[PDB]
């Protein structure tokens, strides 16, 4: 019983594994504009996407009138 | 029949003492950077462990 007492506290840590736990600096203020800026650029990604039919439908339709 | 005076080494016994202590204490106890690896050797990636 108490084995399992002292496995729950030794996963209940902050490096808990022997194994690869290192730690990691970070900034709060670089990623609140990293995700903010994922938002958009992916945005562009598909409108971008979106502007391609309507050049490539505009291409179909001159030759459909220059047929 | 030895022919010379007897054949011996040398050692000094004061100086290996004293760098003895100094390495067991505070060289062994230098904060990590100053610490390297060997290339043959392959340790934890935690940093707390003792090994």
């Amino acid at each position: 019983a108490a084995a399992a007492m002292t496995a729950t506290r030794l996963a209940s840590s902050y490096m808990p594994s022997s194994g690869s736990s290192p730690s990691v600096p970070s900034s709060i203020i670089a990623e609140e504009k990293l995700l903010a800026l994922l938002a958009e650029l992916e945005a562009l990604s598909r409108q971008l996407a979106a502007l391609t039919q309507q050049v490539s439908e505009l291409r179909e339709q001159q030759q459909q009138q220059n047929k | 029949i030895c022919k010379g005076n007897v054949y011996a080494m040398e050692i000094n016994l004061q100086a290996n003492l004293w760098k003895s202590f100094l390495y067991s204490n505070v060289a062994l106890y230098l904060p990590d950077s100053y610490k390297y690896t060997p290339a043959n050797v392959k340790l934890p990636a935690n940093t707390n462990t003792y090994e």
